[PDB]
């Protein structure tokens, strides 16, 4: 539980560290994404214009923000090291788990040279896709409105985050409350805190688990047509399917994990006996 | 077992700033130490903040 | 103590004026008919463990509301379960015997975690007096089997969860068990004995294993905590006048701050050693044993030449004062007996089980000089001494030099 | 959630006939697709033994038990890193496939529970 | 000097009213008004480091 | 219901107390005084214990010799004691043997030789227990709690006493001390088992009548003590197992929170990992202890003496590596005695202590024992009916008040024995007299 | 710098006539103001520990010696924490400056030397 609970911090981290460095190129999505995004906070009750305001240093998206974007964005990248290293350390108690889901202290491997070298097959791996990239498309992942000098005054056609924070876009646009809908986005990170609780099963994981192993795939699924929904326009009928998938991304851990898992349990028994 | 000691990480934290054993008989010239941490906390803290205002 | 019969259970209660009563069971299942090593004091051991209506931790939490206590030992001749508690709680304490009697459920987690560590601890407990390890060793050599055997597990003989279970089968039976009520009101025992133990199976009793045999030789066990020497002889014929004998022969002090009028405390002077005369009547056959302790064994050494002397100066001729003293104390002594719980349920256990009438201690025989004199002669010209050493054993005495 | 209540519910559903029809059909598709008999393993060998109870029960077991259950560990883990399954003698049957755990665990928690209750209780 | 059971003296150093509220009291006067300032000063540092996120006189200036 | 406890004076102001058992064949008679160590000052320490080696040294009459005789023709046996507050004689004897036994008490107390020559015979035999008493660890480690709970006062001071005054006691010091403490209305003789009350008192007649009575008598168990917040180490590498104890100023006698202290020392309670029902005691603590094998043993003790009392616990451990884990626990039990004991903890402790204050009374002795100190400490018997209704007055609210004032935050004498490396500093284990989430 | 060579090296200082009617008087009077005598330590207190050499010649020391020297140590920690001086027995005179250590460490040094000689041996 504790190296999942500190990845989830990391995962938070992330996030800052990728918003703050877009934000730093300053055009047209920097800009306007930095302005959509910080407003979010004004949704706190009472004080919530203020914390804004304190967080621009001033009464829009402008310099004062842009330089303590950086400062900021220079740092968390420490941090997020930081706490990669405490996750590992809490891991080192209890070790890797396997994909039985079974004891391994039973049979051990040193680290090197075995892992060692599997990890240089998809450290190359990684490289290649890497340099198709960087040398061949270096601007497919990227906003072409991103190549336009920031301009308060003109707005752009549609103002998206970075696609790796679409599902969670989807999940805010879901809830019509402005407040509701931060709440809803920030849970839909802090919910993966309740997986050690919801989860019933006395097996771990899902390699013996059919109807585990299905839901997770409609999960699975489901979060990528968040990240889908997160860039159409608002629009029908986008609108009551991000609303679906928005309730069934949140019953995934709140009523069918604990559910599956409880008849999978009575199925094992049932079934071996 | 106590809490500090059972938990890895805090177990980290209890060997050097807690339970960590250190001779009954250290004069004051065993401050600088940690007046040495007091100074990198501050500049981290300041050089920092003069980063977010600074060209 | 009114005995008598409770669905083919003997009961014996005696009521008295006071809030606590004890209750307990007697069983016949002492070290002399174990079948294996050890086995009664691991079944001793194994009492108010997991059984099938109460859980060995819901009984210990269930006594501590009654504020009840709970006492076991393991003798030659009995396993003594014995129960202290307010005279009102009387049906919890019997319902409570019922069950381990009847629905222990002998588990092998219960033998290795619980049971077997404890029975450990005991014995190391003991033997830390050496004195403790010279007279169990003198039983040894004596009898060699029967009341032979150990009292107590060893770990140089595993007892196994089959043996324990065996045992059990045999001992748990109607035929073996005696119910001793200290303070409970005897008509209320019997009807609630009826009740609770009237399912228990009638069984046969349990038998010693061949006859007892009496032999003589020697025992040297090093030890390096403290010396003991048991001068040690095997009766055929356990007669009461021994009784009177070990009291008078005596060895400790009756004041603070001194040595004794008694023979054998008259032995040690000089030393820092202590002696105890002890005789142990065991039906068939009996033990006159004198054993002595202490720090030096040059010491222990001097004071068992004059332990030997003592007894063939008492042998020779004893006066009408030192045959007065003997059944002076002596009398004290079946007094304290029967008045200890501990040894109060094993007396009427033994009347109950075996057949051996109590004897009253204001019936305790006075033996005339020439009687007392006879039965330390008979003893001085045994044909079969028991000498067991425990300590230095090189710097301790042989029987030959005895 | 605990062996002692997975094991209470079953009992529940064997107990009630039409519960019974429809569950422990399914349960044994269920046991069939997970697929855990091809590599050799019992039920019981799943179990999360990363607990104070689970790991008194497994120190219960019988030494020949606790040798076999280390042997099929081993063996599994070996057809797992090979991307191989049993074949032959190594396949569970059906009718190896015994409960060898539970009584254990059902006594360790059993007192578990007890002592549980037991710290809660209130002199009337 | 040799018998462990004299303890050494500590008269020069024992109070006569060690084990009264009044003695324990003053002790805590001393810990609490060393935590209030700490607050206190902790307060105002936070508060004065902190505002210098607060929009800049020259910011403030073309508002 | 047990007999009722029969009581009667003399002139001279001595009680005479006696509960009956028809049952019994054997009866304990003997002396219970409301003096010990406690009454002697720095310069003749140790004369109580010195007096009862002597008082069976030989008498105005009978010599060493004859006593021996006399007592062993009777058949029973003769004990004493010397508590700090407290001196017993006692005789367990025959019924019939009774009257014979009064005799030699008598005797022994009123006119004993105190033979010049037997005073340097028994100075090395003292001298010999003084560095034989080191073997004894719990012994060791209870007078060095006294010494420091009560430094510099007398009741710090050993039983025994200092080597020095060993070599200077003299039979004029001896003679001194129990003429000035060894009056008739501070003693209580006591009859328990098979003894007739009327015929006591008549013995008390014959033997105690010529007792001299104290110029102010005061009631019996009429006493200031100033506890000392304090540690001894007494670190020994070689000893296997480290013996500690702990303790703040408890209860007297006749506090009014007597019974409340009993209440939550039974809370804790005590632990032995060689009983075989101590891993399933309901105390937290023994609890914590089994399950984490950080102890062989602990016992929770509430001592009281007319003024002042000491209320602790004694633990004895052979995990050197997790002694701090012990303390630290224990330490964490005392807090919720004052945090978090609701009616649970309370009404099963009294449960445990209803049957336990009887229970304690097994044979002639205990009784015996009984009766002579409740006499000296409170000055009467408590019937079991009015300790019954004490007990049940004590409510969780009477434990947490009383916990509050007594262990909350509060100085502690701490004694450690042995492997103590583990032990930490006193600031570190006083720390534990509270907790900061509270 | 070893034992052996400061022992050696003094050897030589005091066979020397010269040498010693100047060397001694000069470090008779250094002692005198290194002031360790002062805390109650004898100087074989100051040596390093902290080598495999002398934590075995530690172990070789006589079960006496050895709690004499860590009570020496615990008094002179208690004396620098203070800030104070030891005073009347606690001083540690001329004669009770007994080098209690030196001949354990000359053996271990002895045969740890031996060794690398040998080590090195060339057969002729
Ligand atoms: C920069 C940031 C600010 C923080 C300040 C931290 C400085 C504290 C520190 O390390 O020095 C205090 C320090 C007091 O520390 P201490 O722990 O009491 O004693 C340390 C010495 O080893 C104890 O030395 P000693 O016991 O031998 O006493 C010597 C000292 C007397 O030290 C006293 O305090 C007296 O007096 C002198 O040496 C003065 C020299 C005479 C000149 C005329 O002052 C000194 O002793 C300075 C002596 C240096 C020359
Ligand atoms: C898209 C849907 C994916 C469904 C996966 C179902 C299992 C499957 O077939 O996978 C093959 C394998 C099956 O492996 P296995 O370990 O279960 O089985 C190995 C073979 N046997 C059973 C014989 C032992 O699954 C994996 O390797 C799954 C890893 C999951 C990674 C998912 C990444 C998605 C990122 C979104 C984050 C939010
Ligand atoms: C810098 C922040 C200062 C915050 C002060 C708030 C109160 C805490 C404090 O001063 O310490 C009191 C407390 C307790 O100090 P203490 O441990 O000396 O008091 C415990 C004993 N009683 C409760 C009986 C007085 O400190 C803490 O709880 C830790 C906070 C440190 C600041
Ligand atoms: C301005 C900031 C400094 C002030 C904060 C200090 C604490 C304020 C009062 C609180 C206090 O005294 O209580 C103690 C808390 O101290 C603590 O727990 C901390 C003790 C000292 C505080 C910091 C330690 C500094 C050491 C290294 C300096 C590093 C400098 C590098 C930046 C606990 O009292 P107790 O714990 O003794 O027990 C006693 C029983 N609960
Ligand atoms: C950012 C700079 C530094 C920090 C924060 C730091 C911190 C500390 C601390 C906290 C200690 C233990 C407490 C103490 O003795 O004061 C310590 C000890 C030590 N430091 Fe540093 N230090 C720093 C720089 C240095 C430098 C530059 C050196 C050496 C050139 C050094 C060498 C040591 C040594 C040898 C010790 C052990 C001293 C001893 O206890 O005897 N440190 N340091
Ligand atoms: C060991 C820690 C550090 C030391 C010794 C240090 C030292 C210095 C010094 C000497 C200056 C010149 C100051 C002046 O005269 O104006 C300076 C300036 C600066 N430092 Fe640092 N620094 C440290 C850490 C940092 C950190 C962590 C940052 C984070 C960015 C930082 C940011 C700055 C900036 C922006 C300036 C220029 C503005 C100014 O002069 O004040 N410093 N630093
Ligand atoms: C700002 C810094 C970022 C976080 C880093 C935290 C402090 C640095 C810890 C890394 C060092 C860990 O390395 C190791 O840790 C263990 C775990 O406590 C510690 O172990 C130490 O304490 C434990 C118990 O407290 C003892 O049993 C052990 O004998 C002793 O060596 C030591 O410190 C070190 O041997
Ligand atoms: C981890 C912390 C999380 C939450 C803490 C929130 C703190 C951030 C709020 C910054 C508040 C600044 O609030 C503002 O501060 C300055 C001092 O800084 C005050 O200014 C006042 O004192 C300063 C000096 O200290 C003078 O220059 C000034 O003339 C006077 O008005 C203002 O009266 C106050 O309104």
């Amino acid at each position: 539980v504790l190296p999942w609970s500190i990845g989830v911090i990391i995962f938070l981290l992330l996030i800052i560290t990728a918003f703050m460095g877009y934000v730093l190129v300053f055009g047209q999505m920097s800009l306007w994404g930095a302005t959509v995004i910080c407003n979010l906070v004004s949704a706190i009750p009472w004080l919530g214009e203020d914390i804004v305001h304190f967080l621009w240093g001033g009464f829009s998206v402008g310099n004062p923000t842009l330089q303590r974007f950086f400062a900021l964005h220079y740092l968390m990248p420490f941090v997020l090291a930081v706490f990669a290293l405490l996750h590992l350390i809490a891991l080192h108690t209890a070790g890797s788990s396997n994909p039985l889901g079974i004891t391994s202290n039973v049979d051990k491997l040193s680290m090197h040279p075995y892992y060692s070298f599997k990890d240089l097959i998809t450290v190359f791996a990684f490289l290649l896709m890497f340099t198709l990239f960087v040398f061949f498309s270096p601007d497919k992942l990227g906003h072409p409105d991103n190549y336009i000098p920031a301009n308060p005054m003109v707005t752009p056609a549609s103002i998206v985050p970075e696609w790796y924070l679409l599902p969670f876009y989807a999940i805010l646009r879901a809830i019509p409350d402005k407040l509701g809908g931060v709440i809803a986005m920030v849970a839909a990170i802090l919910i993966l805190l309740i997986l050690p609780i919801v989860d019933r099963s006395i097996i771990r994981g899902n390699a013996f688990k059919p109807i585990s192993k299905l839901l997770f795939g409609f999960f699975i699924c489901n979060f990528l047509l968040l990240g889908v929904l997160g860039q159409v326009h608002i629009e029908p009928p986008f609108i009551v399917l991000g609303q679906i998938c928005t309730i069934f991304y949140f019953s995934y851990f709140l009523i069918l994990l604990p559910m599956v898992s409880t008849i999978e349990n009575i199925f094992f028994y049932i079934g071996s006996l | 077992m106590a809490l500090r000691k059972k938990n890895s990480l805090l177990n980290m934290a209890n060997s050097y700033v807690l339970d960590s054993p250190q001779p009954s008989n250290l004069n004051y010239f065993w401050n600088f130490g940690s007046l040495l941490a007091l100074c990198l906390v501050i500049q981290l803290a300041t050089g920092i903040t003069l980063a977010m205002h600074y060209t | 103590f009114s005995t008598a019969e409770a669905a083919g259970v003997k009961v014996a209660a005696q009521d008295g004026q006071s809030p606590i009563s004890d209750l307990s069971v007697v069983l016949r299942g002492g070290s002399r008919y174990a079948t294996v090593p050890g086995v009664s004091h691991i079944l001793e051991k194994f009492a108010f463990q997991n059984t099938v209506p109460k859980s060995a931790l819901r009984f210990v939490r269930e006594l501590e509301l009654f504020g009840g206590k709970l006492y076991t030992h393991t003798t030659r001749e009995h396993i003594v379960l014995r129960t202290q508690f307010l005279k009102q709680d009387l049906p919890y304490f019997v319902d409570a015997f019922a069950n381990v009697l009847k629905e222990t459920k002998f588990q092998q987690f219960e033998l290795t975690e619980r049971v077997a560590p404890v029975a450990e601890l005991d014995l190391l407990k003991r033997e830390s007096d050496p004195a403790f390890t010279a007279l169990e060793a003198a039983h040894e050599v004596a009898f060699r089997t029967g009341l032979g055997n150990s009292v107590y597990a060893q770990g140089y003989s595993p007892v196994t969860l089959e043996d324990v279970k065996e045992f059990a089968r045999q001992v748990y039976a109607k035929q073996n068990v005696a119910v001793v009520g200290n303070n409970v009101v005897p008509a209320d025992l019997q009807q609630l004995v009826g009740t609770a133990f009237a399912d228990l199976q009638e069984g046969s009793k349990v038998t010693q294993a061949g006859t007892t045999t009496l032999h003589g030789g020697e025992a040297r066990v090093r030890t390096s905590t403290g010396n003991a020497l048991t001068i040690a002889l095997p009766i055929a014929e356990p007669k009461p006048v021994y009784h009177a004998l070990a009291s008078f022969l005596g060895g400790p002090a009756s004041m603070p701050w001194s040595v004794g009028a008694s023979p054998l405390a008259q032995a040690t002077v000089g030393t820092h050693t202590s002696v105890k005369a002890t005789y142990h009547n065991y039906g068939d056959a009996g033990l006159f044993a004198i054993t002595i302790k202490g720090d030096s064994p040059a010491e222990i050494s001097q004071v068992a030449h004059k332990a030997v002397q003592a007894l063939k100066d008492t042998g020779a001729e004893v006066t009408e004062e030192q045959a007065a003293r003997a059944y002076a104390k002596s009398k004290f002594a079946a007094a304290e007996a029967f008045e200890n719980p501990d040894s109060s349920a094993s007396v009427i256990g033994m009347e109950l089980l075996s057949g051996v009438s109590r004897i009253a201690p204001e019936n305790v025989q006075k033996f005339t000089p020439a009687e007392l004199s006879e039965a330390a002669a008979q003893l001085s010209a045994s044909a079969k001494p028991v000498v067991a050493a425990v300590g230095q054993v090189h710097a301790l005495p042989f029987a030959d030099e005895l | 959630a605990s062996i002692t209540s997975v094991v209470k519910t079953s009992e529940l559903i064997l107990k009630s006939p039409l519960l019974s029809k429809i569950v422990v059909p399914l349960a044994k598709t269920y046991v069939k697709f997970s697929g855990y008999r091809q590599l050799g393993f019992k039920m019981n060998d799943l179990i999360i033994e990363e607990t104070p109870n689970m790991q008194l029960a497994l120190r219960r077991l019988p030494p020949t038990e606790s040798y076999d259950r280390v042997y099929r560990l081993i063996r599994a883990t070996q057809f797992s890193l090979s991307h191989k399954l049993a074949t032959g003698n190594d396949i569970t049957k059906p009718e190896e496939d015994d409960h060898y755990l539970i009584p254990y665990i059902l006594d360790v928690e059993a007192e578990a529970f007890e002592k549980d209750a037991l710290d809660n209780l209130e002199v009337v | 000097g040799k018998s462990t059971y004299k303890i050494p003296d500590f008269t020069p150093y024992l109070k006569k009213d060690r084990n009264t509220d009044a003695n324990r009291l003053f002790s805590y006067f001393m810990i609490g008004s060393f935590g209030m300032l700490s607050a206190a000063g902790a307060k105002a540092t936070v508060q004065d480091f902190l505002s210098n996120m607060s929009a800049s006189a020259d910011v403030l200036a073309m508002a | 219901v047990s007999p009722k406890t029969r009581t009667s004076n003399l002139k001279n102001g001595l009680t005479i107390a006696s509960e009956s058992n028809p049952l019994v064949q054997t009866a304990t008679v003997g002396v219970w005084i409301d003096a010990g160590s406690r009454n002697e000052n720095a310069y003749n320490n140790g004369t109580a214990h010195f007096f009862e080696h002597l008082a069976f040294k030989g008498t105005d009459k009978r010599s060493q010799h004859q006593l021996e005789l006399d007592i062993e023709n009777m058949g029973g046996h003769l004990n004493a004691y010397t508590s700090r507050e407290s001196t017993v004689y006692y005789a367990k004897s025959f019924k019939d043997d009774v009257p014979k036994s009064v005799e030699i008490l008598a005797d022994i107390l009123q006119h004993s030789k105190l033979a010049e020559s037997a005073i340097d015979r028994e100075r090395e035999v003292i001298t010999r227990e003084l560095e034989e008493v080191n073997k004894q660890y719990e012994e060791v480690v209870f007078d060095h709690l006294h010494a420091t709970a009560f430094m510099n006062q007398p009741l710090g001071r050993t039983i025994l006493g200092p080597r020095e005054n060993i070599q200077t006691i003299t039979n004029t010091e001896l003679r001194k001390f129990i003429t000035e403490n060894y009056t008739a209305d501070r003693m209580v003789l006591v009859g328990a088992g098979a003894v007739d009350h009327d015929a006591l008192v008549e013995l008390a007649e014959k033997y105690f009548s010529h007792l001299p009575s104290s110029q102010s008598p005061v009631p019996l168990g009429t006493p200031i003590p100033n506890f000392v917040g304090s540690e001894v180490r007494l670190r020994d590498d070689t000893m296997p197992v480290a013996h500690i104890a702990i303790a703040v100023e408890g209860v007297s006698w006749t506090s009014e929170d007597y019974y409340t202290a009993l209440v939550a020392q039974a809370i804790i309670g005590n632990y032995d990992r060689a009983v075989g029902t101590s891993r399933h005691q309901g105390s937290r603590l023994s609890n914590i202890v089994s399950e984490n094998n950080l102890a062989n043993s602990f016992q929770s003790f509430s001592t009281s003496y007319s003024d002042t009392g000491l209320w602790g616990i004694y633990l004895t451990s052979e995990n050197t590596t997790q002694i701090d884990d012990l303390v630290h626990f224990t330490l964490k039990e005392w807090n919720r005695l004052s945090t978090s004991v609701s009616n649970l903890q309370v009404e099963r402790a009294k449960s445990q202590l209803k049957a336990g204050l009887l229970l304690s009374l097994d044979g002639t002795t205990y009784v015996a024992e009984d009766i002579g100190r409740q006499l000296t400490t409170l000055g009467r018997r408590v019937t079991p009916a009015e300790v019954e209704a004490k007990l049940e007055a004590v409510t969780e609210h009477d434990v947490r008040a009383w916990a509050q004032k007594t262990l909350y935050d509060k100085d502690i004498a701490l004694v450690g024995l042995g492997p103590i490396e583990g032990l930490y500093d006193y600031n570190r284990i006083r720390n534990d007299m509270s907790m900061m989430r509270w």
